[PDB]
């Protein structure tokens, strides 16, 4: 297809603004590094402490 | 339009201050923050310092410390900038940009470091010399192909700039008008110059307007052949 | 600090030309790079954000590439708009730091410079000053040697050079010699000739003016 | 009606920060955040997003991964290469943001209390804990007393006996 | 007029005999004097972790070839894969582990700051008040011994709690 993309894998492009991925361990190019977990999430936030009443 | 909008040129003297201002509008000015960009005539752009809208913390380049302040105020969305003790090498072009987006967590793709946009630019001349209009005298013309060449030489002014046109804006083409010069006397020269057909000398009128704002000068300047 | 390196300094291309700049840290900064275009005389703009992002305006013929430590800015298709100075910054660390900039210009066949000569007026003449100026018109490309020669005497020291940017419909120069005397010494001699050598002439060209002739 | 601090819970009516006072006087009650606290936070945490690809992987010719035949000790060599080298990264990006997580926690809870120590030390003897999250402030206290105290120019001196003569 | 200022966005240039320390203004003058056991407390820490970073020893001998001469193929792109998949997951674990120390030494050493007012606070009990900056306010006659006192922790606050309450109210 015609768009830009640093990384590639035999399931086609994908971006590389996470450190990690999980499509396929066949990469090409800046890719991120393959690992098995589906996800992982960073906190951004603090605790969310909801109010009393 | 995102748009930030400078305060007006300033001439200073050596050991001086010069307080520079720039208004924010169609953002939101307490969630971004300002640099100061500065650019010498004819060299690179140096980077002066941060401001912070939502804080009002401050980083400065090193070796700007102790002569900078800068200042945010959030209701007229206004960033200034105060440089102290001024030099003749303090003589540059002054860009504000909005820089750094504040208030939330942002990943690097959406963190806004990066400078946009641009205020218009604040010319900020110092030196120990005084405002002063130019004279400005004729280069007459007298052939080739056959074009003649005529122009007007301004001279001995400051500071920069001057405009010139000819005829009232209505000659533009063939018109070269050349970058100023700083002569050893501390005042700018400055010459504009335009070829036209050597047949029109004697029917068509020839007049280099010359305009210095900083002085509130105007001259019209008659160009014509030399008379022998 | 760190230094931004840009590679090449200067450049020429035809209009249809495609161009790639280089930009260099001398450590890394991550992908916070960001590229600025300025036109002769007005402010910087932003082109590209965090080496590879277009600002949302923007022309998709400029490209952006890099990481770390090595960083470049391709335009593939060059078009008349696309001629100006290219800043790289870096963003990573205060202080924030620039390259020095890489000039884009146009391609042009050489062109000989139209040289003229003009005596001092005499409304400057009467207060006290000469000033004698060479123009040399239209020319390509930029380089170009000019001497002043008076009574033969080969003069340094008294006369400033002063060039154009590149026009904007025929993409040639424009240079102006001023050579300044005080009246006294202008009263000295009689003739007084620059020399203007320049690849677009095999042989150099002289033009001389007789001063109190016309 | 009566407020309360971040002891017992947080406030999901402030939206303009992340830390910050509210107060009741003979004014009415108030709410503002606290701005420089809230950027020091955010800053640490912009940090970490910038830190955690601050590393470009940038990999072209490498091992086949994937195999039509059978082939036995070379293949068996190549997919437990690449099989170990997942696992290990699998195991890095487990632990790093288990660590991130809870130092990201850590700092916030840490600016939280360093906003409660930097009020209690203007109110000095003014002032007691309520051990909620709120001050008692024993004195007369308008919203110029109380902006005084959220931007750090509150004299205590000025109100000492007062507040003195109330506590005792 | 030079009043002493504490460690409340403020370090000390003029302190070079330790880390941490005492600097008072009472009647006899100012002075100055470190605190040996706290700048000794963080210096045991950063010491252990200086041990604990060289501990292992890495020694190998024979192992693979990872410069090649000629191209090869197959094998010898395993074996360029090997190295360079170790390479990347050491530098990895090496920018990963100053980072987690250069973190704890700063949160100890700003402890260690702490832990030494807070023993102070609890020495001066109601003798004394937090002025804000890092400082005590002694709200009471204290001398050059009555400040070594403090500074050596046998400082008796009931010698002084009167004449210290007067004063503070
Ligand atoms: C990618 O393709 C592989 C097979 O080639 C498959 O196992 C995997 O599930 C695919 N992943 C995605 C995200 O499509
Ligand atoms: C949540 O985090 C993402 C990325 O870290 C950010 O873009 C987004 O603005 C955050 N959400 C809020 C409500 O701040
Ligand atoms: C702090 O707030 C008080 C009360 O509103 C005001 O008088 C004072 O000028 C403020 N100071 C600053 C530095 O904003
Ligand atoms: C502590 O200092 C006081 C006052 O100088 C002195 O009398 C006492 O002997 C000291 N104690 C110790 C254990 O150094």
């Amino acid at each position: 297809d015609t768009c830009i993309s640093e990384c590639i894998t035999p399931n086609g492009s994908i971006p590389n603004d996470k450190p990690f991925q999980n499509v396929n361990k066949i990469t090409y190019g800046a890719c991120p590094k393959y690992v098995k977990q589906n996800t992982l999430k960073l906190a951004t936030g603090m605790r969310n402490v909801p109010e009393k009443a | 339009q995102v748009q930030l909008v400078q305060s007006g040129p300033e001439v200073k003297k050596p050991g001086a201050s010069v307080k520079v201002s720039c208004k924010a509008s169609g953002y939101s000015f307490s969630r971004y923050g300002i640099s100061w960009v500065r650019q010498a005539p004819g060299q690179g752009l140096e980077w002066l310092g941060w401001i912070s809208g939502y804080t009002g913390n401050t980083n400065y380049a090193q070796k700007f410390q102790g002569r900078v302040t800068m200042t945010t105020d959030t209701s007229t969305s206004t960033a200034s900038m105060e440089l102290r003790s001024l030099r003749s090498d303090d003589t540059a072009v002054y860009y504000c940009a909005r820089d750094k987006k504040q208030g939330e967590v942002v990943l690097p793709a959406a963190s806004f470091r990066w400078f946009a946009p641009w205020g218009q630019g604040t010319l900020v001349t110092v030196s120990s010399a005084s405002t002063k209009g130019p004279s400005v005298f004729p280069l007459a013309p007298s052939t080739s192909g056959g074009t003649a060449a005529l122009g007007c030489l301004v001279k001995d002014y400051f500071p920069e700039p001057v405009t010139v046109s000819w005829n009232s804006g209505a000659l533009t083409s063939g018109v070269h008008t050349f970058p100023a010069v700083l002569q050893s006397s501390g005042l700018y020269s400055l010459s504009s110059v335009v070829t036209v057909p050597s047949s029109s000398l004697g029917t068509q009128t020839y007049i280099c307007n010359v305009n210095h704002k900083p002085s509130n000068t105007k001259v019209d300047k008659k160009v014509e052949p030399k008379s022998c | 600090d760190i230094q931004m390196t840009q590679s090449p300094v200067s450049l020429s291309a035809s209009v249809g030309d495609r161009v790639t700049i280089t930009c260099r840290a001398s450590q890394s900064i991550g992908k916070f790079l960001n590229w600025y275009q300025q036109k002769p005389g007005r402010a910087p703009k932003l082109l590209i954000y965090y080496a590879s992002n277009l600002e949302t305006g923007g022309p998709s013929r400029f490209s952006g590439r890099g990481s770390e430590t090595e960083f470049s800015l391709t335009i593939s298709s060059l078009q008349p708009e696309d001629f100006a100075t290219y800043y790289c910054q870096q963003s990573n660390n205060v202080p924030h730091t620039f390259g020095q900039g890489t000039k884009l210009e146009i391609k042009r066949t050489v062109a000989a410079p139209s040289v003229f000569i003009f005596p001092p007026s005499d409304e400057q003449l009467k207060s006290g000053t000469a000033s004698v100026v060479c123009l040399l018109n239209n020319f390509y490309p930029r380089e170009a040697k000019v001497q002043w020669k008076v009574d033969n005497a080969l003069q340094s020291g008294n006369s400033q050079e002063s060039v154009t940017e590149q026009d904007s419909k025929d993409s040639t120069y424009s240079l102006s010699s001023t050579l300044t005397l005080s009246k006294a010494d202008y009263e000295k001699h009689k003739v007084y000739a620059c020399e203007v050598t320049h690849q677009g002439l095999s042989s150099p060209v002289t033009k001389s003016f007789n001063r109190g002739e016309c | 009606g009566a407020i309360a601090g971040f002891i017992e819970n947080g406030w999901e009516g402030m939206i303009d920060g992340w830390y910050g006072f509210r107060h009741q006087n003979s004014e009415g009650t108030g709410q503002a955040a606290d701005l420089k606290s809230t950027q020091a936070a955010i800053d640490q945490i912009n940090g970490k997003l910038n830190r955690v690809i601050e590393k470009t992987n940038e990999k072209f010719h490498q091992i086949e991964k994937e195999f039509s035949e059978v082939e036995g000790r070379i293949q068996d060599l190549e997919k437990y290469v690449e099989d170990t080298k997942i696992d290990l990264w699998s195991y890095n990006a487990e632990l790093l943001v288990a660590l991130e997580n809870q130092h990201t926690i850590d700092l916030t809870d840490s600016e939280m209390n360093k906003l409660f120590e930097k009020t209690r030390r203007q109110l000095r003897e003014n002032a007691e804990d309520m051990g909620n999250g709120c001050f008692k402030i024993y004195h007369k206290c308008d919203n110029a007393c109380i902006e005084s105290i959220r931007n750090g120019t509150y004299d205590h001196d000025v109100y000492r006996d007062e507040a003195l003569n109330n506590r005792f």
